[PDB]
């Protein structure tokens, strides 16, 4: 999840994207790192199957 | 049902862990763009590559100043490419004139 | 009750909430800019293609080229920036189309915001390769790329 | 980690510590080629990294 | 990207280091609200006078529009006179158009008054602008940036938190807290200990 | 007869049925633009629909 969202952010910044999409992607990156260090801490815990 | 047992995808060999002689080997020095140095031990009879992906992760070239001219590829496809392959220059220039006289007739009246 | 100020003040105070669901935060973000119509799309696409031709011609005349006139250079850079404004405006316009197409592919495989962002990237590709002279509504052509 | 110990000093880590710990930069969201069952290059299991 | 342990777990450590509330720091690092990370002092100190002159020019142009409204509906209201008291009609239906244009001016002066209140708010914010402040309400931040684009830098999110940690003397801040526990009392002294 | 009910009726601090409906909606849609047809129906949603 972190690698996908980071690569998507990198291609969005390289391609030139409006501010809404880039800030949404950075919020998704933040939530991915937050789930990596502590899932279930802030908000809904990231579920599996 | 069965069993449980599992294996890492890889073999575990066991030989003599000798240290007295080995295959002799060189040390090459690669360099990134931002002044980072990295040393890579290659074997002696080994064609040393000019560029090498370093421990930092960016592409690093060798400290020997040969520069073998890698002939970096074209930009893949641009918005200018996707526009030009479906229109023409006189049409785009016509629209350029239309916006030019549009901002003209906006500005000075 | 439209007026007085209390019934709308409650709406403004409800607009500034936390809403820790990032999905709902993104929807409250994208509900801001207004949806468009066909003549507006034609106008936007003409502005975008004009700005792209302007920056191509400016790069061509920049190399080996011209001491440009001040008015002509100033407003061709105006066109160059206005094209990008129109591009970002159309992207913002059809974000909601992206959400409405990606809403039915949830429930399996991936999350929801990842699907939204991939639809947005497809929407960028569609607004790059959109033609208007075929005379169609934009959603018909963009749905394929999304 | 031979058994000679006097201290165990934790500390908040910096980015110049983190990219000095590493031996590579993982940059693809791939683990194992589905057909040969060998690890991918620049993935989460790359033998180079 | 901010680390989660120094942000979320109570007591928050970014909050005590930067003197920010967690209820409002979550609005920063999750891209919900802007934060002012720097401001120019002396440029605000003299272009405060120049920009309040420009503000007076702007609100006078607003009042040019507003007495255009007054004069135009005054002319349309004397047209209401000349088409309500010039024929055969009912005594109240001839003045329903009188109440109509007057209610129009009431809601129109409400329009002009609310946008003048918006301009007064954005002027008060640019006067009282400071680092470690939060500009909520996106429209106000966008208007504030593209009219006053110099004089300050202000971003949103973890890179802005990083910029604040870059621009942070810990020593004078620490000695200020030492001075507060040297002299303060009550709630301030307890929070000064908990940040010290 | 109910002294507590007449006491809370005197401490009602809101007159108007829709003026109660909006409070209502704000407390149950915190993060939503209210309108009269929504709070008319969403209270009927949770308990009657």
């Amino acid at each position: 999840r972190v690698i996908n969202r980071n690569n998507r952010l990198k291609r969005l910044i390289d391609l030139g994207a409006p501010e809404i999409i880039v800030n949404n992607e950075k919020r998704m990156l933040q939530e991915s790192v937050d789930a990596l260090f502590d899932n279930g801490r802030r908000g809904r815990p990231v579920t599996g199957p | 049902d069965r069993v449980l047992r599992g294996s890492r995808l890889g073999a575990v060999s066991y030989e003599t862990d000798r240290n007295h002689d080995l295959a002799p080997r060189q040390i090459a020095r690669y360099r990134t763009d931002n002044g980072e140095e990295f040393e890579v031990p290659f074997a002696d009879d080994a064609e040393i590559p000019g560029t090498w992906l370093c421990r930092n992760g960016m592409e690093g070239t060798l400290i020997e100043g040969d520069l073998p001219e890698p002939k970096k590829v074209k930009p893949p496809r641009t918005h200018w490419d996707m526009l030009l392959e479906r229109r023409s220059i006189e049409e785009l220039e016509e629209l350029l004139k239309e916006r030019l006289e549009l901002i003209r007739s906006r500005r000075r009246g | 009750e439209d007026e007085s100020e209390a019934l709308r003040q409650a709406r403004k105070d409800a607009e500034l909430t936390a809403s820790a669901d990032s999905v709902r935060a993104y929807l409250k973000q994208i509900g801001k800019v207004a949806l468009l119509n066909a003549e507006e799309e034609v106008e936007l696409a003409k502005r975008i293609e004009a700005g792209l031709y302007a920056t191509q011609l400016m790069t061509e005349l920049s190399e080996r080229g011209e001491k440009l006139p001040a008015a002509q250079r100033r407003d061709m850079m105006w066109i160059c920036r206005d094209g990008d404004r129109a591009k970002n405006h159309l992207l913002e316009a059809n974000l909601r189309l992206v959400v409405s197409l990606a809403k039915r592919y949830t429930g399996r495989g991936m999350a929801f915001l990842d699907l939204i962002q991939e639809g947005n990237l497809g929407l960028i590709r569609a607004v790059e390769k959109f033609d208007y002279t075929k005379g169609y509504k934009f959603s018909t052509y963009a749905t394929w790329w999304i | 980690d031979v058994n000679f110990f006097d201290e165990l000093r934790i500390g908040l880590a910096t980015a110049e510590d983190i990219r000095q710990w590493s031996y590579g930069e993982v940059k693809k969201p791939e683990t194992i080629n589905y057909r040969t069952l060998k690890p991918e290059k620049d993935g989460l299991f790359c033998e180079k990294i | 990207v901010t680390h989660i342990w120094y942000f979320k777990g109570v007591p928050s450590r970014l909050g005590y280091l930067l003197d920010l509330a967690p209820k409002d720091l979550e609005k920063i690092i999750y891209f919900a609200a802007y934060v002012i990370t720097s401001v120019d002092e002396e440029m605000r100190h003299n272009e405060l006078s120049t920009l309040e002159a420009e503000m007076a020019v702007e609100r006078k142009a607003v009042e040019d529009q507003r007495d255009g409204e007054l004069e135009a509906r005054a002319q349309k209201l004397e047209a209401d006179l000349a088409e309500l008291e010039a024929e055969g009609a009912k005594a109240d239906a001839r003045r329903k158009v009188r109440d109509g244009g007057e209610r129009e001016m009431r809601q129109i002066r409400d329009r002009a008054q609310r946008e003048l209140d918006r301009l007064e708010d954005i002027w008060s914010t640019f006067t009282k602008l400071a680092p470690k402040q939060l500009i909520v309400d996106e429209n106000l931040y966008r208007e504030l940036v593209d009219r006053y684009g110099e004089y300050f830098t202000g971003a949103m999110g973890a890179e802005s938190i990083q910029k604040l940690i870059e621009n942070f003397d810990i020593d004078a801040e620490a000695e200020s807290l030492r001075d507060v526990i040297r002299n303060g009392k009550g709630q301030k002294k307890l929070r000064a200990l908990k940040r010290l | 007869f109910s002294e507590i009910m007449r006491s809370t009726l005197e401490k009602d601090n809101t007159v108007g049925t829709d003026e109660a409906l909006l409070d209502i909606y704000r407390k149950l849609r915190p993060g939503e633009p209210p309108t009269k047809e929504s709070a008319q129906t969403l209270l009927e949603n949770l308990f009657f629909k």
